[PDB]
């Protein structure tokens, strides 16, 4: 559990770490990991 | 570029320099990395160059790249880097696409040393799809042997969607990889 | 890598036949094998380069009361595939034990038929659920392969027993072959018959010839789904990798079958993913939600396309998402085959884990239970009764499939967490 | 004059119906690419896609055309022009700049 | 936005026959749906984009006792629209039990046509007043559409019961129907037989056929009130919006049908607007005065002469005006559609919400008010009696079409704060 924890806590900071990038070219792999937005509408995932 | 074109091939080099250089061929790549895992998963200490170069010729035959030209499978080239203490299999070795002619004209010195840089990085990213598929694949095999108690359930799924979560996340990066980059 | 097709039954040689003629035309090879000169590919996935220049494919031939695999005998497709290994109905219990006695020479014709191979990726099996010939045969060669061999793949390539019909044992055929689907098994191709029969008698006004019609749909379902191994491409060039995306957990392992033509006999990815999603062009006929989809697109793609295409289709909301994490359509891109005829040129199937297979599962669950409760079904067939007199596998195989639904629903559920 | 002057009105009805909800909110609450995003959908939906010039369907948000001679979505969009080299001697600047407000009304 | 069209009935099939045919000459498209090379339009308004390249129209194909159908099913147009739905008299009673016992499965068809468009703005019923076929059975799902679908319109284009007619339930029936008709729909659009009989027995001189010539006229109209829809304008493209202004409340909501040519078997804007404010160019024939107006105009339309036009019929005062407010005749401007005959290249249509229509209901009042105190033209119809055995919902149906005929005249007062 505490292996699922810090794997989605990285997810959770990789996914917002694409969006304040420069260049939507980046920007594009942030859509394709996190579609549903089960993670990311905040800090912790939903 | 008209006689360049019909003595030797600057179209055919830049292809080939997508696929074996940047992975793009794909059943070339898996086969070449299923014999060449046990010396990759070893530190470049009982490594040495010729033995690595030997491994490619198997490979190629037994792909479907027996069709191309001779040439372009002799312009591919394995290297084995320097040799230093703090040595493993992931950050020293290499393959390579050597232009040697009238036609290293397209290419700098720099720029392939650049098609070398990207290239490691590659490497990694396919390497790990590979270890990720046997955690995947042991998944399978230990929820068809181990199964005859109902004991084993909670170890068992628990790790089996800590694997999916994974799974999803990779992929779909490598494809990333494939149809954009 | 290679995969090695296995064929059984009456309706898994009829399918294996039709899909081997339809590998035939598609690449460049005669009936007998003969090389053309127009053929990125691999020729090394079905296809055994062999020993006379013909590539002849790695095929399994069973027959079970042989009468339409006579017919295949006779055949310019008998020139392509025939390593001879050509040895000997109506119920489960008859085919289980028939292969149970002579599983041997059979599992020595597997051994041979590996040794040949110099590399191996899973075991493709044409099967018929419920099919009388395919039945029990089916299930005790899958027993045999899955124990046998457990570093490999297994696929089962299966129809929903539902062709609008008599058998009254059939429920309990399909619900003990679904007990060795749901345990052997490491992942399932499930079709529905009846939903194929709506999609045939809707494109054309045949009647009667619907077996052959089905038989051209999955066998061109077959081709576009491993047309991505064949071709070479940057991911799912091995058959794990297509596998591991739409199967969350070893007992969600059955997939739903697109694709976005129902005709072969202009248009962008757009408008083909919009028509995708709906589900009456899958060809599989509360709260109903799809743990993962992949869509595998062929065509003149542009690439933009299917990055604003993507865009659409998530600001829509045109497929059922997964609660518990991120797991959806993923979208796939594949070369156009040689010589495949020239209409819908951007063509896309999809393969998807949807939790409305579990309604049909519980559909045939009531049939099987109200012929269990009414107990006059059974109709005292004698190698039912001597294979179990006490008749405890049909209620082993009731639990296990409740096990399934109560699975299928709490994957449903946003917490799964909760198990079943 | 098909897209201000709504010689389609059939690029519209899908729009409203479709949006009418993610544009009441506030300006400043909406995000660019979303906008352009189900624009697209109501593109294909309508029959301008047959239109070949339908790939200048941009964002650009506005203050106000009640100031000199909004604060939601709706009537701050406005969609971006963008023409060719010798079309400056026709189409201009401050020519974008007064069809974006007569959209905006209308 | 999107429109599906429900039919139902002989005399509707029949309507919904020929509409779907003139819509088929009209838009380029063959009998089977191939696609033309000629086709500022829209194709998705009554037409799915369907998935074998035909433009499948959206039709619920309903009969009951089929004679007509079954000449609809040997049909080349049954190559255009036949989505497979197709299920199972004399009487408004017969019709409206019969309908009653089955409402789940077309009821589903619904359910399925409705979830097949992506939106959806009405529901379109091809339907005839005491027509037997249509009767009771379009009632009866007039009031499963308004009470299942709350969110969208209904129309109902209805004929007026006077074919210079036996039937002596034909009041009673349509005094039901009309009871429905009043409080389970949005919008009616209705026409007379007897004037439309007129109409064909002038132009031409047919007695025998006049049933297929008003066929003519009623799917000419129908495609002409939603060439505005169809083809992408300013205003009306949506249904709402032409349904708001001629309607001011939810009981005046009945409109007459008005087009300029009465022919098609040089012109300005300016002659056909004088021509058609006259009551022998409608086609459906004390103070009287309209509610409001609204025509459609479609042709080589100079624009100055909408306007000194619209100045003449000001001065002249060739139009009946509305006491309370104002609501008056409004210009609309529509484009020509492609591959229909050139005759009448100007050519315009109205809508009009008329208080003498009140005089053809208060007509049929009588005549059931006659029926009905002499108490020997119920005929004892045992689906009447078993329906209603104290025949209640007659006096209900009375009660409302009274306070329809007073709501009529107090809208024709110049004081509409005095109420019915």
């Amino acid at each position: 559990r505490i292996l699922t924890h810090f794997y989605q806590g990285i997810v959770q900071q990789f996914l917002v770490l694409l969006t304040t990038s420069s260049d939507e070219s980046l920007r594009f792999l942030s859509f394709r990991l996190d579609f549903n937005e089960h993670y990311k509408a905040r800090e912790p995932r939903l | 570029l008209d006689v360049l074109n019909k003595k030797y091939s600057l179209l055919d080099h830049m292809q080939a320099m997508r696929r074996y250089l940047l992975l793009g061929q794909g059943d070339f790549i898996r086969h070449l990395m299923d014999l060449l895992k046990p010396e990759l998963v070893r530190p470049a200490t009982t490594l040495y160059q010729h033995n690595l170069t030997g491994i490619l010729e198997t490979a190629v035959r037994a792909t479907n790249a027996q069709f191309d030209s001779p040439e372009i499978l002799r312009r591919l080239d394995v290297r084995l880097l320097e040799v230093s203490p703090g040595d493993t299999g992931w950050d020293v070795f290499s393959l390579d696409y050597h232009v040697d002619g009238p036609i290293a004209t397209v290419f700098t010195r720099e720029c392939m040393s650049h098609y070398l840089r990207v290239f490691n990085f590659l490497w990694r990213a396919k390497r790990m799809e590979y270890i990720l598929t046997d955690i995947r694949k042991g998944h399978m095999c230990n929820a068809k042997l181990l199964r005859n108690m109902p004991e084993f359930s909670g170890v068992l799924h628990q790790c089996h969607i800590l694997a999916s979560e994974m799974v999803h996340f990779i992929h779909q990066m490598q494809y990333y990889i494939t149809f954009e980059v | 890598r290679e995969i090695i097709t296995l064929q059984l039954g009456q309706c898994g040689n009829q399918i294996g036949f039709e899909f081997w003629k339809q590998l035939c035309a598609e690449h460049g090879i005669s009936p007998e094998g003969i090389v053309e000169e127009f053929a990125t590919d691999r020729k090394d996935v079905f296809f055994y380069q062999a020993d006379d220049e013909h590539y002849i494919p790695r095929a399994v031939l069973l027959d079970l009361e042989p009468r339409v695999i006579h017919s295949i005998l006779n055949s310019p497709y008998a020139k392509l595939y025939n390593p001879e290994n050509i040895y000997l109905g109506n119920n489960w219990a008859s085919g289980f034990s028939q292969g149970e006695k002579i599983h041997e020479d059979i599992f020595d014709i597997i051994d041979r038929e590996a040794d040949g191979s110099d590399s191996l990726e899973g075991f493709v099996l044409c099967h018929s659920i419920a099919g009388g010939t395919g039945s029990g045969l089916g299930s005790y060669l899958l027993e045999r392969l899955n124990d046998r061999y457990p570093k490999k793949l297994v696929q089962t390539y299966s129809v929903f027993p539902n062709q609008d019909e008599d058998v009254v044992v059939q429920p309990y055929n399909s619900l003990l072959t679904l007990k060795r689907l749901t345990q052997n098994a490491d992942c399932v191709v499930v079709l529905d018959n009846t939903a194929l029969n709506r999609i045939a008698t809707d494109r054309l006004h045949i009647q009667n010839p619907s077996f052959s019609q089905i038989n051209q749909l999955v066998s061109t379902i077959m081709s576009a789904s491993t047309t991505t191994l064949r071709y070479p491409g940057y991911m799912n060039n091995d058959l794990i990798g297509l596998i591991a995306s739409l199967i969350p957990t070893p007992r969600l392992h059955f997939l739903m079958t697109g694709y976005t033509p129902l005709t072969t006999d202009k248009t962008t990815v757009l408008d083909v993913m919009r028509r995708l999603l709906q589900p009456k062009n899958v060809m599989v006929s509360t709260n109903h939600c799809y743990i993962a989809i992949l869509n595998i697109i062929q065509g003149e793609v542009d690439p933009t396309q299917v990055h604003k295409s993507l865009q659409r289709i998530r600001e829509r909301k045109l497929a059922n998402f997964i609660p518990w994490g991120p797991a959806s359509i993923q979208v796939a891109l594949s070369r156009k085959s040689p010589y495949l005829p020239s209409a819908h040129r951007v063509s896309g199937l999809m393969m998807a884990n949807h939790t409305s297979i579990s309604s049909l599962f519980e559909r045939t669950c009531r049939q099987y239970d109200k012929l269990r409760k009414r107990e006059a079904f059974l109709e005292q067939f004698r190698k039912e009764d001597m294979f179990k007199d006490n008749f405890d596998e049909m209620d082993t195989s009731r639990e296990i499939v409740q096990q399934l639904i109560d699975e299928y629903h709490a994957a449903t559920r946003p917490d799964y967490i909760s198990w079943g | 004059k098909r897209y201000f002057l709504m010689d389609q009105g059939d690029f519209f009805v899908h729009f409203m119906d479709l949006a009418e909800e993610e544009l009441r909110k506030p300006v400043e609450d909406i995000t660019p690419p979303r906008l352009e995003a189900l624009l697209e959908l109501a593109l294909r939906m309508s029959t301008a896609n047959t239109d070949p010039f339908k790939d200048d369907l941009k964002i650009d948000l506005m203050p106000h055309d009640l100031i000199t001679q909004a604060l939601s979505g709706l009537e701050a969009f406005s969609f971006d022009y963008i023409v060719k080299w010798p079309l400056s001697l026709i189409i201009n600047r401050k020519a974008l700049t007064r069809y974006q407000m007569l959209f905006r009304h209308m």
